[PDB]
């Protein structure tokens, strides 16, 4: 075999991690959709009177402040989260690092210039 | 990683922090009780952010971080520190959260009530813990030797407390906790040391120290004869290599160093040498068992490791005491983890899956009243 | 190599024409038929650029496939396509995760050969097996059955 | 004394959201597409938090990720 | 020339200038820090008026240009040469306007505050530069060598300074800069040299035997032993052909060049040889990290070029320090460039894109205040 068979096969890799990525986020998006449509539920307003209105909003105020203390809980929840991926993401760069620093090589020249100068008028499709 | 729903044993411990799951017979997280803080501010890109070490994270590097000791003589110092080895205990090494499992916690005798109140307040508020129960050490001790008579003497880094246990009784009214430890025991060791003529002033260096000690000192068997014939020296003098290449030669200082317990004098303090005092708490106990607590005196504490304790409790008891009756001393063996292991022993029972304090009690009575209830 | 070697199946006839006809030119009166540190120093003279003896090592050494220390057509070509950098711009950390979770579609932390191979097979292309063997070797590194994150990341060099 | 007073801000967060409504003001017709506002806030609420539950859930398998790096590079 | 948007990392070292663009691995426009300027006045006609020359310009004529460095023993003398040699990288090699991208400059640890001022002041405001930066040598130096531990020695060419980092930590209390570098083992040979029978008095002959000691100098294994086999020379002395034709012989000379960086009081000072200043800053470090900064020592600057310096390093500190430990000494290939090879990998963070300082807020604040921000 050769190498371009197998970078060709990569960038088929990104290709269809992007699209299979695509396909999570919109199946994502659907289900936040069904979960909202079943958790929070619409309203009936129609034949509710002065004060059952009252009452209705008061519920629906007492309902607001549960859910933001969720939120707010998952919030914590998720801080904590962020700062333990931060701490072990840099201890990993730490063990990781050692030796494995890289570059691209300079002494590269660019092959337009060089085409140029080595053929003159020769070089027309590189 | 476990598959029992057990209280997790997280001895906390004056010095070493001791952690492993109930049914265990040795804590796997044993780590010391120091935090690491950084000390200088670094123009640098890339290193961890963190801001607060603990552990064998702050061991490994000691040159950098300014070492802060979580607890002093007994009281709690700061809290964050306090919140910093639970939390690392709970998300880097058992890698388990107290939200599944209880926790029973060993706390040293006769401490305040604020360092009680806090760290239940910190165990129920902050973290999510089930059930929480504060033990004394000592009854756990007692649990791990397999008796229910006797004296034990818990000496740790910081504190020592004697505490007797006749026929499985607790008596609260003569436990005395005196702050004569490990501390300032590496404090007369380095004063000498800077007598000898090498003079340091940092806290790793002072670390260092306290591990050449745990590793040499020993307990000496009559000191002014030993000082006597140490003043020729010949195998009484030996020369330690620092894990760092320096060699240092230690003569009689080493048994000398824990003779400052003997004699609290050498610290300008009036209180009496540990084999005094509890000698005294006899006294204070009832003539009837004094002879049992003379026949099953145990020990407790890391302190305990040096060899020779033994015998020259026995010749301090034996000169103190009458020489009529008999005084055996018994240590067991591992006695340093053995306070630990009785904590493994005592979750497993049914009964004690009884005596746990759960959340909604402790929110509705407040902290006090829990104070209340446990004693 | 990877990389490079595509840019070269990428050229077309007449430019490898004119590569081997500057082949042929560099090595004009040369000793080995090839094109070494003394000759590609030589040429790099003849531009106006002066290069580095290690330097000279170390660019041979990334351009060779066979391993003679020198550089010949099959190597010329790498040699004078390199130049475009095919394998910048990293993606960012977390499309690498991203990337990481998608072939790891069991969750467990790991590319098990099932995983890649599945993968290869979706993407449509005839995957052949030495094609299979090559990845799989260039993913695992300790050849334990399975590529993890750091292996993982591994796999990026080279790829864009 | 400060983490007692940390807790106490963790009610107070909770507390500042919340404000006193008034309903001694509105007719019978406006309190109806008031009490929808209210309802469209919960809507809202919900959707942010199921946000967070599905990033714990990623931010979940992150941890796990990690995890495995330290034990394939020690 | 230039498609991305990145800084210019410019190192200006003493002794030689070396700019390119960031990303890249070695600096494409290297060249002498050097001013010539006209000596006399002629009549002629048609010549270039430029009153100035600089870099590769003044090399080829050193015989009609006076000869001047721009850089004394770090101390900035002149800043018409400084702005002289901004403009010149700028408008004659490089190609393009500071007015696009940023600059990320590299100057020498310890310098003083007039230094930095003044050359932020000519950079925000003469030249339109949206972005400045000062770093020092010794970060970058040890980022190129890809660790975090060790001792970097930086030998330029009128100043050699120590900087301990451990594990990424610098220490600005122990760096000490001493003046001793390639300027006085010129005049060192010079004098010696002058001491042979060959006398010259001018500057050019200077920088050509700057040359000849770059090119064959070397450091000696054993001094007193090389002398006394070189008393009756055969192989150890070498014959030299100057670029001008003269036959040059140079004997043991050569070793005995850079020896003057071992014992300073053949130059009269009271300063202690480079070893054994670092030696001392190492007892000024902590003895916990000792070790380590023994086993990371990194080397860094052209000076280092010769061959012999590793192991003349190894068999002095082995005799000045304990011969138990290990003390491998590390020098990686192309050290010289390494810095400025740094500042590209540097150049290409988005975070240290986010460290810049922009032109408004150091105009409100003034150059004094950007001293403080920066440190
Ligand atoms: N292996 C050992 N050898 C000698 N001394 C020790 C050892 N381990 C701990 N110590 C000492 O014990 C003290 C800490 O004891 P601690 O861990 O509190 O005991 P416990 O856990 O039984 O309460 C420290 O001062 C330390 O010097
Ligand atoms: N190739 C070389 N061989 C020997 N010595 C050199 C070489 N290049 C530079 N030097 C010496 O180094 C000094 C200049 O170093 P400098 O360029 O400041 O290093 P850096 O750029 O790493 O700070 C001069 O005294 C010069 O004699
Ligand atoms: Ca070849
Ligand atoms: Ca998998
Ligand atoms: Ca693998
Ligand atoms: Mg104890
Ligand atoms: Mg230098």
């Amino acid at each position: 075999i050769s190498a371009s068979r197998k970078l060709q096969l990569k960038t088929l890799l990104l290709q269809i991690a992007k699209q299979e990525l695509e396909r999570e986020a919109e199946e994502r998006r659907g289900e936040k959709g069904r979960a909202l449509s079943t958790r929070c539920q619409p309203l009936e307003l129609a034949g509710l009177g002065f004060a059952e209105l009252q009452d209705l909003c008061r519920q629906l105020h007492a309902r607001v402040d549960k859910v933001d203390e969720e939120r707010y809980d998952i919030e914590a929840k998720v801080t904590k989260n962020i700062t333990e991926i931060a701490d072990l993401t840099q201890k990993i760069f730490d063990l990781r690092g050692k030796f494995k620093r890289p570059t691209l090589r300079r002494v590269r020249i660019s092959a337009d210039a060089m085409m140029q100068a080595l053929l003159g008028a020769r070089a027309k499709e590189s | 990683d476990e598959d029992e729903t057990t209280a997790l044993v997280c001895d906390n411990g004056s010095g070493l922090v001791k952690a492993g799951f109930a049914g265990d017979d040795a804590p796997r997280a044993v780590f010391p009780s120091i935090v690491g803080r950084p000390r200088h501010q670094g123009v640098m890109v890339g290193m961890g952010q963190k801001d607060s070490y603990v552990g064998d994270e702050a061991q490994s590097k000691r040159g950098i971080l300014t070492l802060k000791y979580p607890i002093e003589h007994g009281i709690i110092t700061n809290w964050d520190d306090m919140e910093k080895i639970w939390h690392h205990t709970f998300y880097n090494e058992l890698r388990v959260a107290p939200e599944e499992h209880p926790t029973l916690l060993t706390e040293a005798p006769l401490n305040p009530k604020a360092n009680r109140e806090k760290m239940t307040q910190i165990m129920f508020e902050t973290f999510n813990v089930p059930a929480m129960y504060v033990a004394i050490q000592a009854v756990l001790s007692l649990y791990a030797s397999g008796r229910t008579t006797g004296i034990v003497l818990d000496s740790g880094d910081g504190v020592t407390h004697n505490v007797p246990i006749y026929e499985g009784y607790a008596l609260p009214h003569a436990i005395m906790r005196l702050d004569l430890a490990g501390r300032d025991l590496t404090d007369y060791l380095m004063k000498i040391l800077t007598e000898r003529g090498y003079s340091f002033v940092t806290t790793a260096e002072r670390e260092i120290v306290r591990d050449i000690k745990e590793k040499l000192c020993y307990v000496a068997l009559d000191f002014e004869n030993e000082m006597a014939t140490a003043a020729s020296s010949s195998s009484l003098e030996k020369s330690y290599e620092l894990p760092d290449g320096q060699v240092i030669t230690i003569g009689n200082e080493r048994f000398r160093c824990p003779e400052t317990l003997f004699q609290p004098s050498f610290i300008g303090m009036e209180s009496a040498g540990i084999h005094e005092t509890t000698y005294n708490s006899i006294m204070k106990c009832d003539i009837d068992i004094r002879k049992d607590l003379y026949a099953n005196n145990v020990m407790s504490g890391g302190t305990t490791m040096y060899p020779g304790i033994a015998d020259r409790m026995q010749k301090e008891i034996t000169a103190l005491a009458p020489s009529t009756m008999k005084i055996k001393i018994i240590a067991p063996p591992e006695r340093k983890y053995s306070v630990w292991i009785g904590g493994s022993i005592l979750a497993s029972l049914s009964t004690f899956q009884q005596m746990w304090i759960t959340k909604q009690e402790y929110d509705e009575a407040g902290p006090s009243i829990v104070h209340r209830k446990c004693f | 190599d990877d990389i490079y070697k595509a840019a070269v199946e990428q050229l077309t006839e007449e430019q490898k024409n004119e590569f081997k006809a500057a082949f042929d030119i560099f090595v004009l009166g040369a000793e080995d038929g090839c094109i070494s540190t003394k000759e590609l120093g030589k040429v790099m003279r003849m531009l106006g650029q002066n290069p580095t003896p290690e330097e000279l090592q170390e660019m041979i050494d990334e351009v060779d496939e066979d391993g003679s220390g020198t550089v010949d057509f099959d190597e010329f070509l790498v040699m004078m396509v390199r130049c475009m950098k095919d394998d910048s711009k990293g993606k960012s950390e977390e499309e690498l995760s991203d990337l990481f979770r998608m072939f790891d579609k069991n969750a467990d932390g790991y590319i098990d050969l099932d995983e890649l191979k599945i993968m290869l097979q979706a993407t449509g292309e005839t995957i052949t097996e030495d094609d299979i063997e090559e990845l799989m070797k260039d993913g695992d590194k300790n050849n334990d059955g399975r590529i993890d994150y750091d292996e993982f990341l591994e796999f990026m060099k080279g790829v864009e | 004394g400060k983490r007692q007073t940390e807790r106490e801000k963790k009610k107070k967060i909770l507390a500042e959201r919340r404000k006193v409504l008034a309903i001694d003001h509105l007719n019978e017709d406006q309190l109806r597409e008031k009490a929808k506002e209210l309802w469209q806030s919960i809507y809202n609420l919900e959707a942010e938090k199921f946000d967070l539950q599905e990033k714990f859930k990623q931010q979940k398998y992150e941890i796990n990720v990690l995890r495995n790096r330290i034990n394939d590079n020690q």
